[PDB]
């Protein structure tokens, strides 16, 4: 039938087995028929350059339409009154008061509103006018078409690139760093100091008039000269409001510290000085290796290293790394293990900053964009830290090789992995019977009237490191809060320009700059300890135990995703390393969970005013029950009462949309193939045996998913429903109320 | 008869049923899904249909559609009757009163 | 093709048959006499038809 | 056992005998949880001058059914 | 307070020059 | 190939399509007396006291059937493999003696002269086209 | 299609051949002075995959195991 | 230019899945 062309084995399938296989094995390249390592590699490059205009296309999108269907001129006037308009609705099935409730915004029709925050960043990148973001769709555009011809040119046969170019790993890291990170961050301290700062102090910069126009008054002789004291000389005072000349200032770098008063908002003229100073250490980081030149770094001699000043160490750290850099460079799992950890811990990092030190202007007021930006990196921190170990395990499947390894670190973890995988599990368990036990205590106990009986105790090392950033408000006096610490006044060097302004910040109590945590803050932080040490438990277990283990050592010969061994020796239900991919995104969904309402809850106190709900009643869960369950559903679940429908319908439909696909996926996950295959049998007697239907006939068998299919596909309705519900609750919740 | 008996479901129970344009909504929505049919048959025909099978009730090999152009012309013929049987079925209820008015 | 044959042969009957129903029928005079003829004349059309397959 | 456990907490500690004086106004009650921690809110006023649990299973209803007006008879 | 009609159908025939290439990318990673 | 049907009055669970299209199976066998046995799918049906055959769908009917034949002391089961085309091959007893006892003219296929722990990697081998049960 | 491999550890149980549905393997005489008879695997096309012949065998680990691999009709179990 | 929603917005409800399931459904079919 040769629908796949890369499996001669699904081809050569009656069932229909063949259809949702091929869909599972497109992407895996490494398991197509007849493919070599240079056309691997050939193929997985063209491949990134289709990506990367997927981006650009669906960036593009966000320009157009809030320019065609958009209030961007209107919002920058009014911005905090203003609620910013991500499209415009048309559907046919609206009757005629839904279209009267969307009409919103001062829109002439059916409108959705965003939350995104797209309007707050392109107001602080310096774009006024719905034609500005015209010229940036467009450009997208021809920028997407660059790539997506770039991918076809080097599929082409004397442009494709040889396999030693792509294992040329010490060039890559040189130019990456100082390109791709120095230089691109070298260039947008240009665009905030030619295009945003003078925007925001209300001169008007653009393609015509930027080489005329200066950005400093004094010209760029300071600079080439060395006094570079003068371009910090006049900064904006404090009383500066955006996108005018009012407490202006002339200054282009600076490192004021603190926050703008107005936008509650950091500083663009830090932002200029900060993407500099990266700049220069990403260039200064990037000449390090021993590219063609012959002038650096050999990670391999590196690694291989057994020589100290005059000591035979066994390697760095006196550890043996003597075959880490080939494992790294032939694996392409093992890179892409790594690269997505190192990604899905800078996405989390993204996410804890956002909130507590918003970049763009008036991000802070707009309640809703701070809770879905917090919510949604989050989650994608999960998948991207849950995908590199099972990206890990693939590798310690089909990739590894013990002989050239023999006796490196990798394989020394090998050989004890069992103490890694048990104390892993006193540790999730040490941390669960006390957590609970203690919301359970104080939960019981307060239902017996008594609430003064709760086991309540303060963060009390936390708050330290709170006091030692300089709030005043524990009154610890240590490091940075007291005035005659070292640290707060350097003795060599009172240069710390950053104290003003960033005192002034943190206890200020308005923004969102290093809350107060009290014990309610304490067992939420160990509930997610819980999390993480579990999830961690079940990933590292199926990477250390995809090889083998003595209930079926011969896992490796199998591979990663198979269903099972069969009933013998006791019951091999989930065996393969796959399966241990599969129970932990029911944990991890659940971290973001425990901390998306331990965000949600502690913000919407302190935006409506009101933080003794959350610090009393945080402790006994059915506070969580009440208070942030119960309470915040009510505008919600009335999105589309009897009594008519308002602006949060889609919400409440989304919201009961997203119970349903988490239902239906606990058949797949409950439910198991021979029941269904049973019943298929019988459906497929009385279509053959009906008088009229008998004439229409099935060309491949019908047959029940297979075992790791429903997995598959009952994971995927559990996540999209877990994804959806919440999403209308955190959109629904704080919009209807705004904060 | 399919067209025939498409075109009551959109009219007396689809959107605008209780308007002017009722009856005129049924014929376009009966005829909109009879091209679907009309389409889904040149698909099970154009990708090699295997064979009609024989029951009991139909003891004999039923009909020459063992072929790609048996289908090919039951679909043209159904889009032609298709299209037909809901245009008297509209001309009738839209004239009903007339006919009985009579 | 025998199709195009009927076609052709109906498309005259049809259009005949709508005269004697209309003018010389009954409500003759009145302002459905000419839509009683199109109801009579499709009326023997299919018992017209009912007789060719019936005689097939 | 069961059966006759039920009754039994219907003779020592309830307020059957202060039920039939008041079926309308006074909530049926046979259990009595102890004075220790926490536990005496679950003894709230039932009705009648006794502190027990709220019933449901209608045990009460079933012996005035029966005929039963007093305690040393159940 | 919008983009101007002639604006829109510039950026409309502008997509077609990803498409045609999407289009040759794609066919040419099946070969 | 001959014999006798089962007596029994028919049943859902049985021949499908699939006999007309792609390979039927068949099961023969005798039986000195007349019991009752269970069918392969549902039911129960009367066996002749000479030459009964029986055709089913798959071959896993069959054997199932003759494991529920050997407890009537019934050893001499028949199983055969019917394509459209009328072609027919004798299966299970591919020789005279059974599979579980030993006959001297068979071979040793599919067998590995090393153990479990001695296969190799699949990171030895990878993108050459063997596997490692090989 | 499902491979059926077999190792040196077999001790001629026989217990596998008994256990299989659809009658794949089949004992053969071992030449060697191990026993007079040790497993084979000849109709490999009929292997359904119940894995009845791994739960039979009596070794520390299989003397015979199932790899799985591509499905046919006769594999998959199907009637129709 | 609102009138293009009235006609790019069905085609990507009703044109675009009745061509990529025709084709795909027969492209699954080949033999
Ligand atoms: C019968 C129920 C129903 C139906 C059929 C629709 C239909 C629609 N609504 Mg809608 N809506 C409904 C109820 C319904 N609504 C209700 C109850 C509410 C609450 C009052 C709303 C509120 C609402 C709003 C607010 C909006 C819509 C919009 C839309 C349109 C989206 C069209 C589009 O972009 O392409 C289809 C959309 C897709 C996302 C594609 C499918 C996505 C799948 C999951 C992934 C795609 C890959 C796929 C799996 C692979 C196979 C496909 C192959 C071709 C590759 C569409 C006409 C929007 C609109 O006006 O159109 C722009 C819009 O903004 N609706
Ligand atoms: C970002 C980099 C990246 C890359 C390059 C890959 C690449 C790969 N991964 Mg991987 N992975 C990643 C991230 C990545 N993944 C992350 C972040 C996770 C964690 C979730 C995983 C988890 C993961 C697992 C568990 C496995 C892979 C596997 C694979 C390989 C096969 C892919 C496949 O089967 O086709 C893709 C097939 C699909 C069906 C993908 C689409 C399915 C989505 C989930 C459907 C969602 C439904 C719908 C669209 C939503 C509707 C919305 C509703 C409101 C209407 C391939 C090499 C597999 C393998 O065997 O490796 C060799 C394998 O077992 N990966
Ligand atoms: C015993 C049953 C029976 C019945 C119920 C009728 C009924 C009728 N005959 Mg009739 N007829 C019968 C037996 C019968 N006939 C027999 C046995 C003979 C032979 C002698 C005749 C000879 C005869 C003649 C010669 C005429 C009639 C006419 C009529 C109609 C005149 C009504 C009127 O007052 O003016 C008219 C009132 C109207 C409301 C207009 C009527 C419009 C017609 C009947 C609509 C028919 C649509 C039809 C069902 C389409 C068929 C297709 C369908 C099978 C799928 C009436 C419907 C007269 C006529 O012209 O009818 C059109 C006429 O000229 N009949
Ligand atoms: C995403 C794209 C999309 C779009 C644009 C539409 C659009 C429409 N849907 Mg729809 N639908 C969709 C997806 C979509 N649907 C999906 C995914 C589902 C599955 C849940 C549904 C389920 C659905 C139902 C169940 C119903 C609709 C109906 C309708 C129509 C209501 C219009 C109105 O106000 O009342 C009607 C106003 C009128 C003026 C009469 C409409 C006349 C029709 C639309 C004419 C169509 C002509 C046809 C295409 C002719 C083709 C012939 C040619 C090929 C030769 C409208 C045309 C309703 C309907 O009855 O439409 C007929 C209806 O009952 N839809
Ligand atoms: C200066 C030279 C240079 C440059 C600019 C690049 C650039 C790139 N190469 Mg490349 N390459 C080079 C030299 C270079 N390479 C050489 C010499 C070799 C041979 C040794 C290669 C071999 C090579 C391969 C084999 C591949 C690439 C790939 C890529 C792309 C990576 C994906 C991407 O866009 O990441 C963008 C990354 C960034 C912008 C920065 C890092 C990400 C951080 C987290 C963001 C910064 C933080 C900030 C807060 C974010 C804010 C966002 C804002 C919107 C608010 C990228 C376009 C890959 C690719 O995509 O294929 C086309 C790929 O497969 N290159
Ligand atoms: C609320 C539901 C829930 C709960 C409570 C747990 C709890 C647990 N899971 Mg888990 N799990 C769940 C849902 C849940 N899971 C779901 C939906 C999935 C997806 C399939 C998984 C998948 C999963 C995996 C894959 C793994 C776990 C593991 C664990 C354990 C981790 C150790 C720990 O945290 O110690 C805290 C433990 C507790 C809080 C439970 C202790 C029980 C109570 C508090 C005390 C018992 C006294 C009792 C009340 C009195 C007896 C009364 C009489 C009638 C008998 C723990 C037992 C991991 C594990 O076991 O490794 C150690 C592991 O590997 N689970
Ligand atoms: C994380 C689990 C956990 C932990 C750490 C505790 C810890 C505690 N509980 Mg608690 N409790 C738990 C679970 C837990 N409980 C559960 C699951 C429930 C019911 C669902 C309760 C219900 C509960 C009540 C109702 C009360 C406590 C009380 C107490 C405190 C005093 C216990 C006492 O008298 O010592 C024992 C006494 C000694 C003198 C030590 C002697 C040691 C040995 C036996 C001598 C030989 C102590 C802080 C009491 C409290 O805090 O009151 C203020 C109290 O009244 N607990
Ligand atoms: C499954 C239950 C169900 C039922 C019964 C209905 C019923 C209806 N829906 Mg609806 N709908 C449903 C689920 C259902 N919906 C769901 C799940 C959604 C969410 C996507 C919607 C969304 C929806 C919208 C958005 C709209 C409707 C509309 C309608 C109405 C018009 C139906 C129409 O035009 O179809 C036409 C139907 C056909 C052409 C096929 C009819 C099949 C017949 C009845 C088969 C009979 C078989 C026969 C008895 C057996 C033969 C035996 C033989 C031997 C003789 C009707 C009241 C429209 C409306 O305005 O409502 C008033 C409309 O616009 N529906
Ligand atoms: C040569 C050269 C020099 C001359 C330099 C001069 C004279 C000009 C330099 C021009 C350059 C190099 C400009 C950079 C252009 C790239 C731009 C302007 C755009 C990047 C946009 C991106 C990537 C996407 C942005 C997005 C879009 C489009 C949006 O609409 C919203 C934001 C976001 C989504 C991010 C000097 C004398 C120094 C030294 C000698 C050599
Ligand atoms: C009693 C009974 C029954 C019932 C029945 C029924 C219910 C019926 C159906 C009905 C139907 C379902 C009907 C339908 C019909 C239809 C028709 C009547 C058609 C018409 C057509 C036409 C006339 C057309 C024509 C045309 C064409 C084709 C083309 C062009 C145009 C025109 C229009 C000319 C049954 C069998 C079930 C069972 C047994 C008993
Ligand atoms: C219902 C069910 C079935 C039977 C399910 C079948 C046959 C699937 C039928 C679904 C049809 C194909 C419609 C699905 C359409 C989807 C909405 C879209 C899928 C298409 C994507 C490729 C876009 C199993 O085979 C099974 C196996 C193992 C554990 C649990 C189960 C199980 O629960």
């Amino acid at each position: 039938t040769k629908f796949p062309k890369f499996s001669q084995d699904l081809a050569q399938d009656p069932t229909t087995r063949r259809i949702w296989y091929a869909m599972a094995m497109g992407n895996d390249f490494e398991s197509h028929d007849g493919m070599t390592e240079e056309n691997l590699y050939q193929k997985i490059f063209a491949t990134h350059f289709g990506h990367l205009a997927i981006i650009f296309l669906w960036a593009s999108s966000l320009l157009f339409h809030v320019a065609w269907q958009g209030n961007f001129e209107q919002w920058i006037k009014d911005p905090l009154h203003v609620r910013p308009i991500a499209h415009a609705i048309w559907d046919p099935h609206f009757g005629k008061p839904a279209i009267e409730a969307f009409t919103q915004a001062g829109a002439n029709g059916p409108v959705n509103i965003a939350y995104s925050g797209v309007y707050h960043w392109w107001y602080t990148i310096g774009m006024r006018t719905n034609t500005e973001l015209y010229t940036g769709s467009v450009f997208l555009l021809l920028f997407a078409s660059l790539f997506l011809f770039a991918g076809w040119l080097h599929l082409q046969p004397k442009f494709r690139p040889s396999l030693a170019w792509f294992k040329s790993a010490e060039s890559r890291l040189n130019h990456h760093l100082a390109g791709l990170f120095g230089v691109s961050s070298l260039a947008w301290a240009g665009h905030l100091i030619h295009v945003a700062i003078p925007e925001s102090r209300g001169q008007h910069v653009g393609w015509d008039n930027f080489l005329s126009t200066a950005p400093h008054p004094a010209g760029l002789q300071p600079f080439f000269t060395g006094n570079w004291g003068v371009y910090a000389q006049n900064p904006d005072t404090a009383g500066h409001i955006f996108s005018t000349s009012q407490g202006a200032g002339t200054a282009i770098l600076t490192f004021l510290g603190g926050f703008h008063p107005q936008t509650e908002s950091l500083w663009l003229t830090d932002m200029a000085h900060h993407h500099l100073a990266i700049a220069v250490l990403f260039i200064v980081a990037g000449h390090m290796y021993r590219t063609n030149f012959g002038i650096g770094h050999s990670i391999k001699e590196m690694m291989n290293a057994k020589t100290f000043f005059g000591k035979p160490v066994e390697g760095p750290f006196n550890m043996p790394h003597q075959g880490i850099y080939d494992t790294y460079n032939n694996s392409l799992h093992f890179q892409l293990g790594w690269h997505l950890a190192c990604l899905g811990v800078v996405t989390s990092w993204v996410a804890q900053h956002m909130y507590s030190l918003p970049s763009y202007a008036f991000i802070a007021k707009d309640y809703t964009t701070q809770a879905a930006l917090y919510t949604h990196h989050q989650y994608i921190a999960i998948f991207l830290m849950v995908g590199a170990f099972a990206h890990g395990a693939i590798f310690l499947v089909r990739d590894y090789d013990p002989e050239q390894n023999k006796g490196n670190v990798l394989e020394r973890v090998l050989q004890h992995k069992e103490a890694i995988i048990s104390h892993l599990s006193w540790v999730s368990l040490f941390l669960g019977f006390h957590t609970l036990g203690l919301y359970v205590h104080n939960d019981v106990v307060v239902a017996f009237g008594t609430p003064e009986k709760q086991i309540l105790i303060e963060p009390v090392f936390a708050q330290f490191i709170q006091a030692a950033h300089g709030k005043v408000l524990y009154g610890l006096d240590t490091l940075l809060s007291n005035p005659d610490s070292v640290a707060y006044t350097a003795y060599p060097n009172y240069a710390n320009v950053w104290l003003p302004g960033w005192l002034d910040a943190i206890n200020s109590g308005t923004n969102s700059l290093f809350l107060t945590i009290g014990p309610g803050d304490f067992l939420v932080h160990h509930a997610i300890a819980l999390g993480l040490h579990t999830t961690t438990l079940i990933l590292v277990k199926g990477a250390l135990d995809a090889r083998g283990s003595k209930l079926m050592p011969d896992k490796k010969d199998f591979g990663y995703a198979f269903p099972c061994d069969g009933p013998g020796r006791g019951g091999t239900c989930d065996i393969s390393a796959w399966d241990s991919f599969y129970l932990s995104l029911f944990w991890a969904l659940n971290t973001v969970g425990w901390v998306t309402f331990y965000w949600h809850w502690k913000h919407l106190g302190i935006w409506q005013g009101n933080v003794a709900q959350f610090n009393e009643n945080s402790t006994y869960l059915m506070g969580w029950f009440r208070d942030y369950l119960w309470a915040n559903s009510a505008q919600l679940i009335n999105g589309y009462n009897p009594y008519g429908v308002n602006n949060l319908s889609v919400w409440a439909w989304m919201f009961l949309f997203g119970h349903l696909v988490w239902a239906t996926g606990f058949m797949f996950l409950i439910s198991w193939r021979g029941y269904w295959q049973e019943l298929i049998e019988t459906l497929v007697w009385a279509h053959e045996r009906t008088p009229i239907a008998n004439l229409v006939r099935w060309k491949d068998k019908p047959v029940a998913l297979s075992i790791v299919q429903a997995r598959v596909v009952g994971l995927a309705h559990f996540t999209v429903g877990y994804v959806l519900t919440y999403a209308a609750f955190l959109i629904a919740s704080t919009a209807g109320k705004f904060g | 008869a399919h067209g025939y008996f498409l075109f009551g479901p959109f009219a007396k129970l689809g959107p605008l049923r209780d308007a002017a344009n009722a009856n005129l909504a049924g014929l376009l929505g009966a005829i909109g899904l009879v091209v679907l049919f009309t389409l889904a048959l040149s698909l099970y025909a154009n990708s090699n249909p295997p064979t009609a099978l024989a029951s009991v009730t139909v003891p004999n090999p039923p009909d020459a559609f063992q072929s790609k152009e048996g289908w090919n012309n039951f679909a043209s013929a159904f889009l032609i009757g298709g299209i037909g049987g809901a245009v008297v079925a509209y001309f009738l209820t839209s004239n009903l009163a007339l006919i009985q008015g009579l | 093709t025998p199709f195009r044959r009927g076609l052709e042969v109906g498309m005259a009957h049809g259009y005949f048959l709508f005269g004697p129903f209309a003018k010389l029928g009954p409500l003759r005079d009145a302002a459905n006499a000419n839509l009683a003829g199109l109801l009579g004349a499709i009326g023997l059309v299919v018992l017209f038809t009912l007789a060719l397959s019936l005689y097939a | 056992i069961w059966l006759s456990g039920m009754i039994f907490h219907g003779a020592k500690f309830s307020n059957y005998e202060a039920w039939l004086s008041d079926p309308l106004n006074v909530r049926p009650s046979a259990q009595v949880v102890w004075p220790i921690v926490g536990q005496d809110i679950l003894n709230g006023d039932v009705g009648g001058g006794f502190h027990g649990i709220q019933i449901t299973s209608g045990l009460f209803q079933v012996w005035r059914g029966w005929g039963i007006t007093n305690s040393f008879q159940l | 307070s919008s983009i101007s009609d002639t604006q829109v159908y510039i950026a409309l025939v502008v997509a077609l020059i990803p498409g045609l290439l999407a289009w040759r990318l794609a066919t040419e990673l099946y070969k | 190939l001959s014999g006798k049907t089962p007596l029994f009055a028919g049943s859902t669970g049985g021949l499908l399509t699939k006999a007309v299209e792609e390979e039927k199976y068949a099961i023969t066998w005798t039986s000195p007396k007349a019991q009752v046995f269970e069918l392969p799918t549902g039911g129960a049906a009367t066996m002749h006291e000479g030459e009964n055959l029986l055709y089913i769908a798959r071959k896993e009917y069959g054997i199932a059937l003759g494991g529920q034949l050997r407890k009537f002391k019934i050893t001499n089961y028949k199983i055969y493999r019917i394509l459209p085309s009328g072609e027919t091959t004798f299966i299970h007893p591919a020789d005279g003696v059974f599979p579980e006892k030993v006959n001297a003219g068979r071979e040793k296929v599919r067998f590995n002269a090393r153990s479990i722990g001695e296969n190799p990697n699949p990171s030895q081998v990878k993108f050459s086209g063997k596997a490692t049960y090989d | 299609s499902h491979t059926v491999k077999i190792y040196d550890t077999c001790i001629g149980c026989t217990q596998c051949v008994r256990a299989c549905p659809t009658d794949v393997l089949e004992m053969v005489p071992w030449d060697g002075c191990k026993a007079a008879q040790v497993a084979s695997s000849p109709r490999t096309e009929d292997c359904v995959g119940c894995k009845r012949c791994e739960t039979a065998c009596p070794t520390d680990f299989l003397s015979i195991r199932v790899y799985l691999g591509a499905e046919t009709t006769r594999s998959m179990g199907l009637a129709y | 230019a609102s009138f293009l929603s009235s006609i790019f917005v069905p085609v990507i409800g009703w044109v675009v899945p009745i061509a990529t399931f025709s084709f795909l459904f027969l492209y699954i079919e080949r033999e």
